């Protein structure tokens, strides 16, 4: 019911009743890269560009 | 130098791909 | 055991555990790890697929 | 391999009415090394 | 004469429209015979333009009085004669516009521009069309491009053509206001259907690229160009229809006959004089592409890649469609040529760009560098500092390829074995680099493994600005970029210009004692 | 005799003696250059002698000497916007082999030198050299740069391709060399011409060398051919054994000169050359390169 996308240094998640941005995550220093979630649907795994 | 045309058909080559 | 799409490749995704799918340059390539060979190839767009 | 763009990279500094505000942190902060510019007068020339 | 002027006066100051008529009507043979006649074979110092001019004041002021309109009772002699007056006049022009092999400044632009005047003033005078005259710019342009020149049809210097009367005539009337530019560019078309003439109007079109190729345009907002005589066709608003037909023009002028210097001038500035102007800029991809593979041996045709460029790079950058197979071909395409062409920084403002790419490999960047750096090996330093911050940018926010530029397993450092260091020691005996320079696929030769030692040895040079702008590898990456479109204009004459003078005081004495070994 | 009485005379005026000498040494430029149909040899004598006096007034005084060759520098810099290179005389030639003959030309930036080392850069990598009058100003401004920067062992990045510049030009007669736009391509030297032994040479000789370019035996284009090859000599001796990389510079000029060896089949310099660049080839720094060893900040 969720989906996350990654723009620049600023990762959003939308949720598909209402196609709305619901949350964001911005506590990144560079540009970020990859938005991943584990299998149980709990945890956001991002990967920016510092490292 | 060309000397056929100066007109458009390889848009019609990647847009028929 | 490696496979080689000879453009490099962009994106590795799977579909089974027999065959996998490995996208590069203007064409996607389907492999299947038992035959350990390329089985599939589709070319139907301008630039490289990206996802 | 191909060729990609955008409508704006990341430039890591910037300068700014002589004044060399940094690019990774927020805005109503970066707004903040000139002289005359404060906490509140930020996000308000940011909200015009 | 003096006389022919005293008639004129005359019969300007008396109205009598009879033998007004008959003397204006003498008066005008005689100025066309003697057009034909001193036509720079006994020069006309302004006899015949003070006859004009005479003749172009009395039919201001008769045009102003009464002219061809509704009649009182059939005036099948007065309106019918003003009429045949005029046109006669503005035919001897238009002939003395196509027959002039000199230009004394006023061969036909006196004549030319003040018979246009009036027929503007005539045409929102008499008010029974708006802007009538452009049927007779029809001949106007034909007298103005069949102004043929001697020696200086589209020189071999600078330009696309060097013809006075056309320049002239794009400086004082064609960009003084802002619609007979439109009317002109769709009687163009309403002109161009059967072959007789279009033979020849399509020879030479170096005259039409000065002519229209200057930047102040209705469409572009750089130059807008304010309003005409008082009679609108809805002319300037309709900027749509203009574009439309400026598009078909193009088209067909384009279509045939070029020379080979306006076709790298018209592929030089394509881009921007040319691309957003039209309505649909779509029409000229396959031309850009066949200018893109144009690959001679000829030495005139090299520079069609590198002119080529901006205008694919528009044309992609407004919707995404390609050259397939692009950075090898972008590969091959760079060569001493290429970097001894006049165009270095056109062709960098656009490499920068180009490869400022996300998705490139490093493999590719490393093949562009190295081949890059065999590449300035030879160069002017003209070319040396243009293409130093470039590869300093790349190799900085492409920081993997730092493995070419540095290696630490080849590093003299002390606290390791013996066994360690005669390991590097053989290994740098036997070390060889794989590096070939005829392979035009990126990643598919080995640049990786082959190090840089080209701007390595570019640091020792004999200018210190050079060298300043060299030793930024042997220094650490500190500084982020430099400002390549502030920094890279700069040719030799530039560069001599700019170190004339600085913080000045520089002398230093010689002492060398060796003149008597060989003075030459 | 009259620089002498004016320097025992001259005790308020120093500066007018200064202008003196600017104006000495203009005069003696433009004289030094004009015309070869007199006596060649004792010409040469009484320039030798004027060339070891300039010197030797030259050590004495300076502090104008560079101020006019900036008024020459403006000089040659507007009659190359004027024209190409009709309306360049050849006083240039003597101006640049003056102050390369007195100055201690090995300092980093000079004012006079350094504009005067890009200009002949431009001089050398312009214009299209049409004639063998241009072709020989190349060759005589290739050995004046390597009396210049010998003892600097500063690398000039220019000398390699004039070199594959002239010497694929006498070669023309191409297909693995296209970018170089040519300018005087197919001529050169005949077929099988069998190195005459000791025929001409450097001949400073420039005002009859705009005749006999004109008028062009084969003598002149050996002489041409061997004065770069021993120029050559001199730069793979002082500058390109010590640069290192000397595998990467070589290889047009071996390439060149092994098109050479198997089209006359004959030629001695270039075995010798080929011998001796193989020698220093067989041993080079074949290095991976680790420019960035820097020692860490405290």
């Amino acid at each position: 019911h969720d989906f996350a996308v990654t723009s620049s240094t600023r990762v959003q998640i939308f949720s598909s009743r209402t196609r709305q941005v619901i949350k964001t995550f911005s506590r990144f220093k560079d540009v970020v890269y990859s938005a991943s979630f584990r299998s149980d649907g709990k945890l956001l795994c991002a990967g920016d560009a510092t490292g | 130098t060309a000397t056929t045309t100066g007109t458009v058909t390889v848009i019609l080559s990647q847009a028929l791909q | 055991y490696s496979l080689n799409h000879d453009q490099p490749v962009e994106n590795v995704i799977a579909v089974s555990p027999t065959q996998i799918v490995s996208c590069g340059g203007n064409n996607f390539k389907v492999w299947d790890l038992t035959s350990n060979k390329k089985l599939y190839e589709r070319g139907n767009f301008n630039k490289a697929v990206t996802c | 391999s191909l060729v990609v763009q955008e409508q704006g990279s990341f430039q890591h500094i910037l300068r700014l009415l002589n004044t060399n505000v940094d690019g990774n942190i927020k805005i109503v902060y970066a707004l903040t090394t000139i002289k005359g510019v404060g906490r509140r007068y930020s996000n308000l020339v940011c909200k015009k | 004469a003096k006389r022919l002027t005293a008639a004129g006066d005359r019969k300007q100051y008396n109205s009598i429209i009879k033998l007004i008529n008959e003397l204006v009507i003498p008066e005008n043979v005689t100025q066309l015979e003697e057009d034909e006649t001193e036509k720079n074979l006994r020069f006309l110092v302004m006899s015949l333009f003070q006859i004009f001019r005479k003749l172009f004041s009395r039919g201001d002021l008769t045009l102003p009085s009464s002219k061809k309109s509704t009649l009182e009772k059939e005036q099948f002699v007065n309106w019918c004669r003003k009429v045949y007056e005029a046109f006669k006049t503005k035919l001897l022009a238009i002939i003395s516009d196509i027959p002039f092999e000199t230009s004394l400044g006023l061969d036909s632009l006196d004549v030319y521009l003040q018979l246009a005047e009036l027929e503007s003033t005539h045409f929102a005078s008499e008010k029974g069309a708006p802007f009538f005259p452009n049927k007779t710019f029809r001949k106007l342009i034909i007298a103005l491009w069949s102004s043929n020149m001697g020696e200086i049809e589209d020189v071999k210097s600078s330009g696309a053509s060097e013809n006075l009367i056309i320049v002239e005539f794009t400086e004082k009337y064609y960009t003084k206001f802002a619609d007979i530019q439109y009317y002109f560019q769709s009687e163009f078309n309403q002109l161009l259907e059967d072959p007789a003439y279009q033979d020849l109007l399509l020879k030479n079109v170096g005259k039409w690229l000065a002519l229209v190729n200057h930047d102040k345009h209705c469409s572009s907002v750089d130059a807008d160009l304010e309003i005409f005589v008082p009679n609108p066709p809805q002319a300037i608003e309709n900027e749509s229809k203009f574009k439309s037909n400026f598009e078909k023009n193009w088209l067909s002028l384009l279509n045939g006959q070029l020379s080979l210097q306006q076709y790298k001038s018209i592929l030089l500035i394509l881009h921007k004089r040319i691309i957003p102007h039209f309505h649909t800029p779509t029409k000229l991809m396959d031309f850009l592409t066949d200018s893109y593979n144009l690959q001679s041996s000829n030495k005139n045709a090299g520079v069609v890649p590198i002119l080529a460029l901006n205008g694919l790079f528009e044309l992609m950058k407004r919707f995404n469609l390609e050259y397939p197979n692009f950075y090898m071909k972008l590969y091959q395409i760079i060569n001493p040529d290429l970097m001894h062409v006049k165009y270095r920084a056109r062709f960098f403002r656009l490499m920068d760009v180009f490869l400022s790419s996300t998705h490139l490999s490093a493999h590719l960047v490393a093949s562009f560098i190295k081949k890059l750096a065999r590449l300035t090996l030879e160069s002017p330093p003209s070319a040396i500092v243009t293409v130093i911050p470039f590869i300093y940018n790349l190799i900085r926010k492409h920081p993997n390829c730092m493995i070419m530029l540095h290696n630490p397993a080849f590093i003299s450092n002390p606290f390791q074995t013996p066994d360690q260091v005669a390991n590097l020691k053989t290994l740098k005996e036997n070390y060889v680099d794989p590096f070939d320079v005829h392979e035009s696929d990126p990643e598919l030769t080995h640049a990786l493994d082959s190090s840089l030692w080209e701007l390595a040895s570019l640091m020792e040079h004999y200018h210190p600005n050079v060298a300043t702008l060299a030793k930024i590898f042997a220094q650490p990456f500190k500084k982020l970029s430099y400002n390549m479109e502030d920094f890279l204009d700069w040719n030799y004459d530039s560069l001599l210009n700019a170190e004339s003078s600085r913080k000045l005081k520089t002398l230093p004495t010689l002492e060398f004692e060796a003149f008597t070994n060989v003075f030459d | 005799i009259i620089k002498a009485y004016q320097p025992k005379l001259a005790e308020g005026n120093k500066e007018k003696l200064g202008k003196f000498t600017a104006v000495l040494l203009r005069h003696i430029i433009f004289l030094s250059n004009q015309n070869y149909l007199k006596n060649v040899q004792s010409f040469k004598r009484t320039q030798n002698a004027l060339i070891s006096i300039l010197k030797s007034l030259s050590e004495k005084y300076n502090r104008e000497l560079s101020e006019e060759c900036r008024d020459y520098i403006n000089e040659m810099q507007a009659r190359y916007k004027k024209n190409h290179f009709d309306a360049l005389s050849n006083g240039d030639l003597v101006f640049f082999s003056i102050i390369g003959i007195l100055f201690s030309t090995s300092d980093q930036y000079h004012l006079v030198i350094t504009p005067a080392l890009i200009l002949m850069s431009q001089f050398l990598e312009q214009i299209k050299f049409n004639s063998l009058k241009r072709i020989a100003f190349g060759a005589v401004l290739v050995r004046i740069v390597s009396q210049y920067q010998r003892i600097s062992k500063r690398y000039i990045p220019e000398v390699v391709y004039f070199f594959q510049k002239i010497l694929l030009t006498f070669i023309v007669e191409p297909l693995d060399f296209e970018n170089i736009r040519l300018d005087s391509y197919e001529l050169g030297l005949p077929l099988d011409v069998d190195f005459t032994k000791k025929r001409s040479t450097i001949i400073p000789l420039h005002t009859l060398s705009t005749m006999d370019t004109e008028a062009h035996p084969v003598d002149q284009c050996v002489s041409v051919l061997l004065n770069v090859m021993e120029s050559l000599d001199a730069t793979i001796s002082t500058v390109w054994k010590s640069l290192p990389a000397f595998n990467e510079i070589i290889l047009p000029i071996q390439q060149l000169l092994s098109a050479y060896t198997s089209k006359y089949s004959d030629f001695e310099k270039p075995r010798n050359i080929l011998n001796k660049v193989e020698k220093l080839t067989k041993f080079t720094e074949h290095i991976p390169l680790a420019l960035q060893n820097h020692k860490p900040v405290s």
